[PDB]
């Protein structure tokens, strides 16, 4: 009953999934600049 | 009549060859339209429901000049085929006739 | 307004994005995207180099004709034409030519991301940094039609995947059966 008066804070998940596809795509993006550079 | 069905339906015969013939040989140029184009029966196609069809920014394929009013070629779009694709002039004719 | 205008038998493929091209995010990306379609479309592709500026129509008015007409005679066949034109960053810089680009819209979804990358390539890079990320907002801005294919995939064999699928059935529209 202490958790579920912290589960209000919805709108700080939506924060933190839009953060975690941030270190989706720059890690991704990376690989895009890696595999052109020792071709 | 029969009198004239002789000319105007070897004439049919004649146009439908040269189709069937245009099929292998190899794209002339190609064009992007600045117009759309969907044959009505006055339009008088060398065969008749083998015009092609497109609208404006669409691409076609040219093979080769049929006559002054007709050329050959396709739509650039998978499952369209061959057909008659109507001249810059036999487009202002068009036009003409319908203002008359 | 005349009816019908002459273009390549095949639309010459034209990449822009994420950002502006001479700079090492947007070159080196574009770069695997070329030499993937190397391999992808080999025997049915030519990827050429555009150094000319062909939005001219400095380079003279005869480097770009020959140009223009260089990349006609390479799509006379019927093959696969890619350009990797260095000049071209924007889709309305050939809209007056009668080129008809395929344009290939290689789109970073998130300026941060775009701005972590060019940052990730050192200083000499991120002193850059501004005039990229204004040409990525304005590429951001044009209305989605006026680019033939978007890629907004994060991995580079996804975008390859989805770009080798849009030439493919660009091969079938323009190869009927015999």
């Amino acid at each position: 009953t202490k958790e579920r008066e912290k589960a209000k804070s919805r709108g700080t998940f939506q924060k933190l999934r839009e953060k975690q596809q941030l270190e989706e795509d720059l890690r991704g993006y990376m690989s895009w600049i890696t595999q052109g550079e020792v071709m | 009549q029969g009198p004239h069905m002789a000319l105007r339906k070897e004439a049919e015969r004649q146009a439908l060859a040269q189709l069937e013939k245009a099929k292998t040989k190899p794209v002339a140029f190609a064009v992007r339209t600045n117009v759309g184009y969907n044959p009505s029966p006055g339009d008088e196609v060398p065969v008749e429901g083998v015009a092609i069809t497109f609208e404006p920014k669409d691409f076609l394929h040219i093979k080769e000049k049929y006559n002054n009013d007709w050329w050959i070629g396709r739509l650039v779009k998978e499952g369209c085929e061959v057909g008659f694709i109507p001249s810059p002039v036999k487009l202002d004719s068009l036009r003409l006739l319908q203002e008359q | 307004v005349p009816p019908y205008d002459v273009v390549p038998s095949m639309r010459p493929i034209i990449l822009v994005g994420p950002s502006l091209k001479g700079y090492e995010v947007t070159d080196m990306m574009q770069k695997a995207l070329f030499d993937f379609l190397k391999h992808l479309f080999d025997g049915r592709i030519s990827i050429t180099r555009v150094t000319a500026d062909i939005s001219l129509a400095r380079s003279s008015l005869a480097e770009v004709q020959s140009e223009i007409e260089r990349i006609f005679e390479l799509a006379r066949t019927l093959q696969l034409v890619a350009l990797d034109a260095d000049t071209i960053n924007h889709p309305a810089q050939l809209s007056k030519t009668s080129l008809a680009p395929i344009i290939v819209y290689i789109k970073i979804t998130s300026p941060k991301v775009l701005q972590r990358l060019i940052k990730s390539r050192g200083k000499s890079q991120s002193k850059h940094l501004n005039v990229q990320i204004a040409a990525s907002e304005k590429l951001a801005q044009c209305p989605p039609e006026m680019f033939d294919i978007i890629l907004d995939e994060n991995q580079l064999e996804d975008a390859c995947e989805h770009l080798a699928e849009y030439l493919e059935a660009y091969w079938k529209a323009t190869h009927p059966p015999s």
